[PDB]
């Protein structure tokens, strides 16, 4: 027996009303069946006595309230899994796109997961090489770590997600990573540089699509991520791959997070956003990792563009104390030439203590991470002081860091979107800056390595 | 019914504050419906329901209504008319004729409550069938055309949701209500004219979205060079006011070449309005003989005309602009400004007492801008023919001092590719186009580079990066100029400020106004640009080989003066500016001896 | 009338158990004492109707009070008797004169001109002051800003402008509309004094709105003001200049109303429709295509800490097709008026000089002086700050020439009226300090014609 009421009492923007309901329940799934027969899916956002409110993912434009009807699934939003999916192109709502034939579910998901026990997680240690020097030494990604990079309008972020995926690998073995990707409100254009990507490189192959474009309503970003998740959590722990997920742009997450708040006529938190985006984001976020006794992963790069460039918005501060580090893109890098434009200095990575050394990379890994950052910290400072005061301001040592700083940027950050270098090779380099240096300059790394090491 | 017979519902307004209106027993109506309000019956649209109580958006001023009057809701969603009859027009914001509006009511003020068709209904129109009977047709299907410009077929296409066999069709003169075609559908007969409408708010199906990857060629230096915009592509044109924003639009609206453009004055002045019905008739082409206002459509909705019509304005422009695209035209559409528009979503917002986000406007202000652009851009359209068409959107942005932070700005550049950042600084210096060099960009200029590459044969490319290398440059070196003062620089870096100063002043700087320097050709540009950057290279050379900077100029004043009156130069008189670089060698190999 | 106020809270009021009330309708409150207060409708729901009154609530009693609605908005009584009249920010005599009798009443709102009805403004409006008439032609049709702030002498710039302009040939058609808005009773009084003293006002109408008076005559007057211009230009055919100071005190006020009814406060506390509202006077000015007569504005401001970017007149600069700078630098060195040139433009110039407006040289020597004065005052900054021995021989020229273009040229004068042919002329006399080879703005022609 479908439940069905004809009894919807208001209808306002994404947000709609239907009294003398019974036996509804939260975040149970809709589906609206409008006066001319099409159909928009939505969520039970509050249930008390006959009345339930709900939210509308593709809007109500259109609606007749007296002659539509509102149907009530019985269940909340679900995912239909099987390893079909792969190669295949979805929308926001996990239909099909790619004019293929319909999935025959291997089964039903809700999209929200489940918390993964925390005795039950294995802590992530498996060194990622990605090819990128300012990440595989500086910034260290590790399989089952969720990292994501912070980025701008019209800076470079989608052709640095691309570069990692297509170089990604862990060493010693064979495994590939199946890709999940969801476009989050984004323009034709960012998706079809993706798309076009994985067609090249015949990632596709190895892919599941979920795509919510800028002309797609906005209110489905809210599903989504939890789509794409879901996916990924099957096909890792259910499936037994090695999954990463790209997920852009999360900044478009949560401005339709906010659309609902505001809709609803809750009390805002900083912005007007709601205050609850810190665990709504954490949600996504932390369904990454790696459990004890499975094959499989999943390791997250979400990609968000910080609003004004600040950092300290809501966005990008939140995702910070989330995430397992964030690598950051900087407009005056990119206007310098650097490809990836990664500043290291506030960028990190919380997971690279137990990915890297002997038996990982190599023993000299950290030791040259600590000294490259206090170097170039060092140098860029002199460099902004002598651009402003000259360089006779300068003192005989600072002028040395200058000089290194300027080639740091410019022959280690700077390596090109296609430049493929093994950590070895990045490594190695590390230690041709540090030789610009007075050896006694060198006080992060103990005399046994620079014996060893230092040209 | 009532009193022994019935009609129609007819809604009762129960509240009026500004541009809202609250009406009862209007359960017969939609979401985004028309209904005609009061007993003025001004044109206003539902944005919400309550029950049997619309929230209505009006379009006119609602100054002297009040609760008891009727309103009569049309069923349909805000539309457009589309066919033969459209393009020289000027509109407001709803698709009014504004000059048959100053001739019906006999008045050159706009008053209220004012029904008119958008289209003449009563003039004919010569139909030059093009399908044959028997054929299958679906959307998009052209059946015939209308020669509605000397230059400009209207092609009269299958509407969208009509599917079936051509019945009869016939060529002759019909107006647009006259039933020019018959489709044999599934459903039935059905009978088409050559005017079809369409919801404002809904982009026009297409097949699919294709990559704009081929430049727009606006004839103005400092874009087509440096931030080109392809068609099929969007660009923003944020500035602080009097930093000549109108001049650089009329510029793209009367050079570039598109088939139409559909220009949009939204909450701005009515004297640019003004200047544009005056200028674009005069404005001849050589070649067909047209005037720019033959492919024109104007919607005008100035900054003292309703507010909410501002809004109507931007969305009557991008649906007619999609209508002409899905013929297989390249269009462009010019929304000026787009911050208007959004000053208009934030007073709606207030009266509907929502939430506000960033600086008081709407928490949906980024998804309203998002879905603007997004339908733009280069499309297959819809049909057995799979033609091609462009829109292509300029959209002026408005921030408040200047300040490109503001909501408006930041949530336009997070779906647009192109930044014409204008600036107050350079517009003060008589430097025009006032765009700054150093903040804008265009994520378009590697893919127009291969494109300019291969059309031209030359290394174009290499020549533009090179300029904006030296323009960066000049930037860092005026910094230091400030500091110590330009005596303390090098022989070469105060070559690199001269080299500098002539891209400036001999390339960029381009007067709108002037014969010839209004517009440059695209081969034209690449022999201004070449010849510029010979002289810095030939320069170059000669103080690496001993030559002092001072004698370098000193001995290069006639071929330096050459150089800056290059923009002068008649198209038809192009040699006379790729042989200053052989003026250029041999002057300069002579200093050095 | 009804009897029937429920509700008063602050300067709001609400009247139940009404029918046919408008939006924006006029009110008339008749007070328990006799008193009569006047307000407005600002919104009207089912039987309610919520008022403010102009006046305020204070001493109200509800119960005793009955409410008038009077069937129209707010409007005024035009005559052409206007002319050499004084009135109040709402219209009322201020002067003592006899009664006005009034032609017709029109709404102070007045209709939006027809974007394809309007005709571009043209023609040239002698003010008299060289550095407006020459550098920043005043059109007619045309809104140009003045752009002040405290302390400096906007007050006299505004008088010798409405006492000095006039048209050419072209004979008792042109009337000036002054509205004072919020400003001192002392500073009210300069501006009548000098009115009256000069004969001014016998060509003018002046309304009069002061500090102390209700925010919401002070927002009723610019468009009580503009009302009575159209009237004049529109109806009787006159070239109609409307001036009106402080346009800061107008924003104020709006803001003091906006407040009151507690709506979301935009950019800096001012009303997020501060734009659109002050487009609403703005876009009065223009001419009309087939009528004869036109509007033209010249709004007065001063600038919130000489911040041009502060909400008013930056609203107002993207509104306007123009401004006019007054300076510190500049007042600071007795130049009258202190006007800078160089951040000072007129859009409209065009329609409004040259060969049969002004003389066939007007263009080219606008030109050309503005670009040697930019070029000498840069010549002055770069002695400053490295020395006299830093210019060469030519920028020693181009600085002593922006001397003499402040300290003649610029600086005239407030009760000194320069034709546009003495304007012209001196501007001659400035360019023959130059060398001729310096002068490229100016083609071979006019050099050979005009230069002394
Ligand atoms: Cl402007």
């Amino acid at each position: 027996m479908i439940k069905e009421y004809r009894t919807i009492k208001e209808v306002v923007g994404p947000l709609m009303a239907v009294e003398k309901v019974s036996g509804v329940k939260y975040e149970e799934l809709i589906e609206v069946r409008m006066q001319n027969g099409e159909i928009r899916r939505g969520q039970v956002l509050e249930v008390q006595e006959d009345k339930a409110m709900v939210q509308i993912f593709e809007g109500t434009s259109g609606i007749n309230l007296k002659n539509s009807s509102v149907r009530f699934l019985g269940h909340p939003l679900q995912l239909g899994v099987s390893e079909d999916m792969i190669g295949r192109v979805f929308d926001g709502l996990g239909r099909p796109k790619d004019n293929g034939p319909e999935i025959l579910p291997e089964k039903y998901l809700d999209i929200n997961g489940e918390v993964i026990n925390p005795i039950a997680r294995d802590y992530p240690d498996e060194f990622i090489q990605t090819g990128i020097s300012a990440i595989d030494h500086l910034n260290t990604l590790v399989r089952g770590q969720k990292l994501p990079v912070f980025s701008g309008s019209g800076l470079p972020h989608k052709e640095l997600a691309a570069q990692i995926a297509r170089q990604a690998t862990v060493l010693d073995s064979s495994d590939d990573f199946a890709v999940v990707f969801a476009a989050i409100g984004i323009t034709f254009e960012e998706a079809e540089f993706f798309m076009e990507d994985f067609r090249q490189t015949g990632a596709i192959d190895r892919s599941v699509m979920f795509m919510n474009l800028a002309n797609d309503p906005a209110i489905e970003r809210i599903a989504t991520p939890r789509m794409a998740l879901t996916a990924a959590e099957y096909l890792a722990y259910e499936k037994g791959m090695h999954v990463l997920v790209i997920m852009t742009d999360m900044t478009n997450y949560a401005e339709a997070l906010r659309e609902i708040s505001a809709a609803r006529r809750e009390v805002p938190g900083r912005r007007g956003y709601p205050g609850y985006l810190y665990t709504n984001l954490a949600t996504l976020f932390e369904r990454a990792g790696r459990i004890r006794g499975l094959k499989g992963s999943v390791t997250q790069i979400p990609i968000l563009t910080m609003p004004e460039d600040d950092k300290t918005h809501p966005i990008p501060d939140l995702t910070g104390y989330i995430t397992e580090g964030q690598i950051i893109l900087t407009r005056e890098l990119y206007k310098s030439g650097i490809q990836p434009p990664i500043d290291v200095l506030p960028s990190l990575s919380r997971l690279k203590d137990k990915g890297t050394g002997a038996g990982k990379t190599r023993e000299d890994h950290a030791a040259t991470m600590n000294q490259l950052f206090a170097a170039y910290a060092q140098g860029k400072q002199a460099k902004e002081l002598a651009v402003v005061l000259g360089e006779s301001a300068l003192s005989d040592i600072d002028k040395i860091y200058a000089k290194f700083a300027e080639r740091f940027e410019n022959e280690y950050v700077n390596q090109g979107f296609y430049t493929n270098r093994t950590i070895t090779e990045t490594l190695d380099l590390g230690w041709e800056l540090l030789a610009m240096l007075p050896r006694t300059e060198l006080k992060r790394i103990k005399d046994d390595l620079l014996d060893k090491y230092l040209p | 019914g009532s009193s022994g017979s019935s009609g129609m519902q007819i809604g009762k307004i129960i509240k009026v504050s500004g541009p809202l209106v609250m009406a009862e027993n209007m359960s017969e109506a939609s979401i985004q419906d028309m209904c005609l309000v009061g007993d003025l019956g001004v044109i206003g649209e539902i944005i919400e329901m309550r029950q049997d109580v619309a929230s209505i958006q009006v379009y006119e001023e609602t100054s002297g209504i009040g609760p008891g009057e009727p309103v009569r809701s049309t069923g349909e969603a805000l539309s457009v008319e589309l066919g033969p009859g459209i393009i020289s027009q000027m509109f407001d914001g709803i698709q009014r004729p504004l000059d048959t509006f100053m001739e019906v009511t006999q008045s050159n003020f706009l008053g209220r409550g004012v029904q008119l068709p958008a289209l003449d209904h009563e003039k004919q129109w010569w139909f030059e069938a093009t399908i044959e009977e028997g054929t299958e047709v679906s959307a998009g299907d052209i059946i015939g055309y209308v020669d509605e410009t000397k230059i400009i077929q209207h092609k009269i296409m299958v509407p969208n949701g009509i599917k079936g066999t051509v019945q009869k069709i016939e060529s002759g003169s019909f107006t647009i209500d006259d039933p020019i075609c018959v489709i044999e559908t599934e459903q039935g007969l059905k009978e088409l004219t050559m005017m079809q409408k369409w919801p404002v708010r809904r982009g026009r199906p297409i097949k699919q979205k294709l990559n704009p990857d081929v430049p727009m060629i606006t004839g103005q230096r400092v874009i087509d060079t440096f931030f080109p915009v392809t068609k099929g592509g969007a660009a923003a044109v944020p500035g602080p006011f009097g930093a000549g924003k109108t001049v650089v639009q009329h510029q793209i609206a009367k050079w570039s070449d598109v088939d139409l453009v559909v220009y949009v004055g939204c909450g701005e002045r009515g004297n640019e309005m003004t200047d544009v019905v005056n200028e674009f008739p005069e404005l001849i082409d050589p070649n067909t003989g047209e005037s720019l206002m033959e492919r024109t459509v104007l919607i005008a909705n100035t900054s003292n005309m309703p507010v909410a019509a501002r809004e109507a304005s931007i969305y009557t422009g991008i649906t007619i602009a999609e209508y002409f695209r899905d013929m297989g035209y390249d269009v462009a559409i010019m929304a000026d400004s787009t911050s208007r528009w959004a000053e208009a979503l934030r007073e709606m917002s207030g009266r509907l007492e929502e939430m506000p986000g960033d600086e008081g406007y709407p928490a949906y202000l980024g998804s309203r801008l998002a879905e603007y652009y997004e339908r733009s851009g280069r499309v297959i359209a819809l049909g057995s023919d799979q033609r091609e068409g462009s829109i292509t959107a300029i959209s002026a942005v408005s921030p408040s001092g200047g300040d490109i932070s503001e909501p408006v700005t930041q949530n336009t550049l997070r779906v647009v590719k192109v930044f014409w950042g204008l600036d107050s600084s350079l517009a003060q210096k008589r430097h025009f186009p006032s765009i700054n060099w150093i903040q804008s960009y265009s994520l378009y200029s590697t893919e127009v580079g291969r494109y300019m590459d291969q059309i031209l044969q030359q290394d174009w490319s290499d020549m533009v990066t090179e300029g904006m290398r030296i323009l960066q440059e000049e930037e860092q070196l005026n910094e230091i100029v400030r500091l110590v003062g330009i005596d303390s620089l090098s022989d070469n870096d105060r070559l690199t400020l001269e080299v500098a100063k002539s891209i400036r002043e001999d390339y960029l700087q381009q007067n709108a106004f002037d014969d010839v320097d209004t517009f440059t050709s695209r081969e034209k540009q690449f022999n201004m640009l070449k010849v510029i950057l010979t002289f810095g290279k030939e320069a170059r050379k000669a103080l690496s080989l001993g030559a002092y900077f001072n004698e370098i100029m000193e001995g290069t004043v006639a071929v330096r003066e050459r150089i800056s009156r290059s923009k002068y130069i008649p198209e038809e008189e192009l040699a006379k500016i790729s042989s200053i670089n052989e003026e250029i060698k041999e002057t300069i190999q002579l200093i050095v001896s």
